[PDB]
């Protein structure tokens, strides 16, 4: 969905759709081709696919779900009955499936050596 | 058993489909392991090895990728041809222009001869675009991303009636040395998936395909995509018991074990519809650690798209479906009596990649930094595989061999794979001599 490239124009009058990066560029980026005075804008951007593969992380982690309690009480009470070693284990498959996506690529990344030099 | 049943009981088995070259018998063999076998890869840095660099694109980027093509390949075509200088698109001018620009449609649609435009590049035109008449064009063929040079008219700067459309021109082909000319004769096999039925996941056109592999004996076997279809029934609604990796693990092992004894080299080509590997294009090759000392000198994983130097003959391999994609949105003068398939294959052979098409099919993932430096083609291929949808063939168009053997499997019965000889003549001759001698679609 988001290697599709869909533009969508900004202004709410022409809401012009396309999948065709134009080469005239704006201050801002591509230039609307049907109103000559705007500028398109993806549909699906890279910071919500980065968002929505966070969030398949995130509700199967039980590591980091279990330090969020309020009480240390309450968490010792569950753990012991419901998060036992082996469903600890299932719940690091699901997490991790979701972390091999998420490794290297999307530029979760960040690199410093060309950031300062 | 219900599962592939009409494909068990299927009676063409043999049959022999189509033949090219000269004529040979059905005794088709190779030596095996004998003799000296040369397999390269070749091209721009060679055909991505390492596992990718992203999964976030940057629109100035695609902006210089898609600019750098198109004032590469007119520069290029302005050389050849000897043209004096470009025009803009938006400047008028009573005589005659030559302008150079890329095709595309000015909708969502598909495109047809009322909506062609023309928008132009960076340097010249600053990215304008302009609507093209073709009505006083006698013969043309245009499909959206062609990078192309026109010559007409354009008297009030909005509008451009096209009178004369140059023709593309290709690559010079690969230059042989002293030592390709010493190599003897050999014969490659070539399949394409899917490797079971639409109903079964028993995979029986596999072993079916083994046990070719083991009678015969060739020298190269090359193997395209997908091993584990994303489209198949039992796939995406998750009925299997397994996860993707371990299946996929099962059936390269499965495939190499049973061709130990061959002595045959095996290549891998992804696939897009591979549903355990990164469905972003280009790919890089397949990932396997559990092979023994003697498997790594017979397994090789390449790319896709890949340039393979087999004994010095060069083989362009890709798993799209760029045929059938090229075809669904291409336009031409002549509907009577020309040949499709040959016509897109002159594209794609003077268009100077393994995907012209611009914007891709919906449903095709493209990296375009990535496909700007592993996804060129180097030099002309001697032999072109490309795998397809449609019937298969074996075409010689512009020097090459353009081979389509076809899937391995259609539906709930069975398809067909292709056989090659390729020796390698004296220096010397008619200039062009194909290494390629024979071709045979052939039945599973
Ligand atoms: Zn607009």
């Amino acid at each position: 969905k988001y290697y599709d490239g869909w533009l969508i124009c900004e202004e709410p009058t022409c809401r012009n759709r396309t999948r065709h990066l134009p080469l005239q560029f704006s201050r801002t980026g591509p230039l609307c081709p049907a109103c000559m005075k705007a500028t398109l804008q993806p549909e699906y951007s890279d910071k919500s696919l980065y968002t929505q593969l966070c969030f398949y992380r995130y509700i199967f982690d039980a590591e980091c779900a279990l330090e969020k309690l309020t009480t240390d009480h309450e968490k010792d009470k569950l753990k012991k009955q419901f998060f036992t070693p082996k469903v600890l284990q299932d719940y690091r498959k699901l997490k991790n499936t979701a972390e091999q996506f998420l490794s290297r690529s999307g530029y979760s990344e960040v690199n410093l050596s060309k950031l300062f030099a | 058993a219900t599962p592939s049943q009409k494909y068990n009981s299927r009676s063409n088995r043999g049959e022999v489909v189509t033949s090219f070259g000269l004529a040979q018998g059905v005794s088709w063999s190779g030596r095996g392991g004998a003799g000296n076998i040369s397999l390269k890869v070749l091209g721009c840095p060679e055909a991505l090895t390492g596992s990718y660099k992203s999964m976030f694109q940057k629109l100035p980027d695609i902006r210089e990728v898609l600019t750098c093509k198109i004032e590469e390949l007119g520069s290029e075509l302005k050389e050849h041809y000897k043209i004096e200088a470009f025009t803009p698109l938006l400047a008028p001018a009573q005589e005659p222009v030559t302008l150079l620009g890329q095709i595309g449609c000015d909708s969502n649609g598909k495109l047809n001869n009322k909506s062609v435009i023309l928008e132009g590049d960076r340097e010249h035109s600053s990215g304008a675009q302009i609507p093209v008449d073709l009505s006083e064009l006698k013969e043309y063929s245009l499909f959206p991303g062609q990078v192309v040079i026109m010559e007409g008219i354009n008297t009030t700067g909005r509008k451009l009636v096209a009178t004369k459309l140059y023709e593309g021109v290709p690559l010079p082909f690969y230059q042989p040395t002293e030592e390709d000319a010493d190599f003897e004769q050999s014969m490659v096999l070539v399949a394409c998936g899917p490797y079971t039925t639409s109903d079964s996941i028993t995979y029986d056109p596999l072993l079916d395909l083994i046990a070719v592999i083991n009678h015969d004996r060739p020298d190269v076997c090359i193997l395209f995509g997908p091993f584990l279809d994303a489209k198949h029934e039992q796939v995406e609604n998750c009925l299997l018991t397994s996860p993707f990796e371990d299946i996929f693990k099962q059936c390269l092992r499965t495939i190499i074990e049973g061709t130990r004894s061959s002595g045959s080299h095996l290549v891998f080509v992804p696939s897009l519809r591979d549903v355990h590997h990164e469905p972003v294009y280009p790919q890089p090759p397949f990932s396997y650690s559990d092979l023994s000392r003697e498997d790594k000198k017979q397994v090789q994983f390449v790319s896709e798209p890949c340039s393979l130097s087999i004994n010095g003959v060069i083989f362009g391999l890709t798993s799209t479906d760029l045929l059938f994609h090229l075809g669904a949105e291409e336009i031409s003068s002549s509907s009577g009596t020309s040949d499709r398939f040959s016509r897109i294959l002159k594209h794609i052979l003077t268009q100077r990649s393994y995907y012209p098409l611009y914007p891709p099919q919906e449903d095709m993932a493209i990296d375009y930094e990535s496909f700007y430096v592993y996804a060129q083609l180097p030099v002309t291929p001697d032999v072109l595989i490309i795998p397809s949808e449609l019937r298969y063939f074996v075409k010689d168009v512009l020097g090459c061999v353009c081979v389509n053997p076809g899937r391995l499997t259609k539906g709930q019965v069975g398809g067909t794979f292709a056989r090659l000889y390729l020796r390698r003549p004296a220096a010397d001759g008619a200039e062009r001599q194909s290494p390629c001698i024979a071709v045979q679609v052939v039945r599973i």
